[PDB]
RNA sequence: UUUGGUGCCCAUGUCGCUGUGGAAACACCUGGUUCCAUUUCGAACCCAGCAGUUAAGCACAGUGGAGCCGAAUGUAGCUGCAGUGAGAAUAGGAAAGCACCAAGC
RNA sequence: CGGUCGCCUCCUAAAAGGUAACGGAGGCGUACAAAGGUACCUUCAGUACGGUUGGAAAUCGUAUGUAGAGUGUAAUGGUGU
RNA sequence: UGGAGGUAAAGCUACUGAAUGUAUGAUGGCGCCGGCGUACUGAAUACAAUUAAACUCUGAAUGCCAUUUAUUUUA
């Protein structure tokens, strides 16, 4: 009964792209990764939004 | 990175003896006033 | 009376002694041993009495070996009570016997003592019991 | 060079003595290992330092920790926090290290009457606790207080003890 | 607890089932085995446990580098037409005499 | 007569997921038909079969199936599929 | 045959105990400068060479000591007074077997 | 009145699978930026011997022993290169 | 004919928890001056032997999955 789901999107094109698990408490820097994306046809950087 | 001792003479000027495989480099040639061969009951 | 001290199960099931015996079928340390004919459930109640009646009239010149050990227990759900709610709770401990197994075997003692105890062990068991020697 | 002189002397010296055929059945250390105890970690006093400061001023190599390998719950221990330290070394420095502990630590003990409990294991291998803290050359004083000293460990190639006796009295081991 | 020959053997044993179990596409296998004095390579074919050929110094050849071991062989597996292998590295690392082989075997046309 | 005779406790059980053998040896088997369920890993796979995520055994070649028999105290089961041939 | 390498088989292929041998080779070995390397170190990996080696690995010959397999009969269980067949254990067995490449008989 | 209402593990369940009772026993409403992926390297726990702190038990070396070690957990199965 | 299984039974130095006698007795307790006798409790070991739904080194028949020959239904 915690929410733990986070939306991630790009930078550069401006979609809510993925969803992941994530603790807070865990870590407390926030997560950025590298992912491709289904509307640039490349792989760009990802981070949270909330 | 660490202490990069060499070939140094270790000496015993209470027996008059040298030796060396390896010792401080820092101070070459240190002196020792008792060592094995200048102790009597260390023979027997 | 004679009980184990702990289990990891605290009510099990119950099991059938039809069939033949399986282990204990023959005798290994005393000379005259007292088999069954009959398989049933004997409490340890029962075995304290036979073992009590057999030292009385043994004396500290013999000896005897038990051969089983009351390794179940059973339920007994309280009184007046409607069916249901679960199991009850234990209160007795027994050992299966089935038939064509000793029970309880002596040596070392006179032929008409040994045949005199096992004899008077033997109706305080609710089974129909049998003489025997040992196989030689 | 004492490696030279056991290879060309000791080494056929014990072979004319243990007569036999071939060179390497001639026992042979194999190993130099130096062992730390530490407590002070659990303690909170310099985390280890201590150990490798030491380790650092003795050996002419660079120092490694080990850790706990066991959940151990009578202080607080479990998997990790470095306990202890560990070195294992080859070639010259083992001949370096055992002229040093033969000529200038050993007899400089205040009461020394030789080391000798039959530590053997019956596998050749013999053990040799240094109690003193602070008892090398090259290790100054005004280091660190904390008790501890030194665990050192002499193994042959064979499995007898009575060879691996023999060859370190033949290499001037102080018995 | 080992005595630096049956860790080789372990090592090729681990690699051997590896590639055994992965492969879905059949293709022969080369394997190297490196020893003290030098080199040899096998070129085995699966689904039938058998062995094509071999070489290595063995032959009349000099000891270890020694990299035309790694091309008349080559040449034998084209000749029976054999161009996609799989390199093994028996309980080895892929470096050294062993990287030497695979781009001996690389250079006169085989695919891996 | 009437008492509040209860405490039960526990009556809790999961619904059973069916396992075990889901095919035999003789039958031709296209791809991606399951062969064998299991929770652990009791068959191991042989040639031209897949594991997956569940470890769950599938095939990936045609052919007729079979088991074979291995292991350190010849208890091991492994499940193999062969081409179609005569 | 021997002899190294490795494949499936994985104890009747195991753990050991005692002797035998190394030409070609496999290994011990000689050293860390070249590639590579240790939570550290030529211990292992890797280089470049063969002074010595029967010690060990390794292979032969024995060893039934331990570990393992287990005959025949009888018996327990079950399917319709007859088929079915266990287990424990017994007398016994076992110091692997089947292919492939290369050297040299 | 008391207890329970969803999901998971074993037995009950009678060697396919499945099967009930207010049956016997236990858990879950997560956790992981690495415990995921890959390449590479490596292998039990305990016990005994021997050595300074160091006692049953810290650490180190050796030997032994065929999993009683571990597997993010309840149980089961699986897992000794 | 092939194949999977893990119960019926059987066994408990083949683990898992229970225990029976004897040989060794650790470790204890009692008494007694680190040590000692123990009318005694006793872990671990070797020997003879026990029990199980939740123990299995091992392990049936029957039933079940499909193919083979032959018969038959058109389900």
């Amino acid at each position: 009964a915690v929410k733990r789901s986070t939306r991630l999107g790009c930078n550069d094109c401006r979609e809510i792209n993925y969803l992941t698990f994530k603790n807070v408490k865990k870590n407390p820097e926030k997560l950025a990764l590298n992912k491709f994306c289904s509307r640039c046809r490349k792989v760009v950087v990802h981070k949270e939004v909330k | 990175f660490h202490f990069p001792s060499q070939s140094v003479s270790f000496k015993c000027a209470s027996c008059s003896n040298s030796f060396t495989i390896e010792s401080t480099l820092k101070q070459k040639e240190i002196t020792i006033d008792i060592c094995g061969k200048c102790h009597p009951f260390y023979i027997g | 009376m004679l009980q184990p001290k702990r289990t990891k199960y605290r009510k099990p099931h119950n099991v059938s002694y039809e069939g033949k015996a399986k282990g204990n079928s023959y005798v290994a340390f005393g000379e005259y041993g007292l088999v069954a004919t009959k398989g049933n459930w004997i409490d340890a109640r029962a075995i304290e009495s036979a073992r009590i009646a057999i030292s009385k009239c043994l004396g500290k010149t013999g000896k005897m070996w038990i051969r089983i050990f009351p390794h179940m227990s059973k339920t007994k759900k309280p009184l007046e009570v409607r069916m249901g709610s679960g199991k009850g709770n234990p209160e007795f401990w027994v050992a299966v016997v089935k038939q064509g197994t000793v029970m309880f075997e002596v040596a070392n003692i006179p032929e008409s003592q040994m045949i005199k105890a096992l004899t008077r062990a033997g109706h305080k068991l609710p089974v129909t019991w049998k003489i025997l020697k040992r196989e030689e | 060079n004492l490696k030279a002189h056991y290879q060309k002397t000791i080494a056929k010296e014990l072979q004319k003595s243990f007569a036999f055929s071939s060179i390497m059945q001639v026992p042979r250390l194999e190993k130099i290992v130096i062992n730390m105890g530490v407590g002070d970690a659990i303690r909170d006093s310099k985390f280890l330092e201590s150990a490798l400061n030491e380790l650092h001023l003795i050996s002419g190599q660079k120092p490694v920790a080990t850790k706990a390998k066991n959940a151990i719950s009578t202080y607080k221990l479990r998997a990790g926090q470095l306990i202890g330290c560990k070195v294992t070394l080859r070639g010259e420095r083992m001949w370096a290290f055992l002229e040093k502990l033969i000529y200038v630590a050993l007899p400089r003990v205040r009461d020394f009457r030789g080391l000798s409990l039959k530590s053997f294991d019956g596998r050749g291998n013999y053990t040799i606790g240094i109690k003193e803290q602070i008892i090398f050359p090259e290790i100054v004083y005004d280091d660190i207080k904390r008790i501890r000293g030194f665990d050192v460990t002499l193994v042959t190639s064979t499995n007898k003890d009575s060879e691996a006796l023999a060859l370190l009295r033949a290499l001037n081991l102080p018995l | 607890m080992k005595t630096r020959t049956e860790q080789r053997r372990l090592r090729h044993k681990r690699i051997v089932k590896k590639i055994r179990a992965t492969n879905h596409d059949n293709r022969v296998v080369l394997m190297v085995i490196k020893s003290l004095n030098h080199i040899s390579v096998q070129a085995w074919d699966f689904s039938q446990n058998i062995v094509l050929a071999s070489s290595s110094s063995l032959a009349l050849k000099l000891k270890n580098n020694a990299k035309l071991v790694g091309q008349d062989i080559a040449d034998k597996l084209v000749k029976l037409k054999l161009t996609n292998v799989v390199f093994d590295t028996g309980g080895s690392k892929y470096h050294g005499r062993i990287a030497a082989l695979a781009e001996a075997a690389r250079e006169r046309g085989l695919n891996f | 007569s009437k008492k509040g005779v209860g405490s039960t406790k526990n009556g809790r059980d999961s619904h059973a997921k069916r396992l075990g053998a889901k095919k035999a040896d003789g039958q031709m088997i296209r791809t991606g038909q399951i062969i064998y369920r299991q929770r652990g890993t009791r068959v191991y796979p042989g040639v031209n079969v897949g594991l997956g995520s569940d470890d769950t055994l599938f095939a990936l070649s045609d052919g007729l199936v079979k088991y074979q028999k291995f292991g350190p105290k010849q208890g091991k089961t492994r499940v193999s599929v062969v081409k179609h041939k005569l």
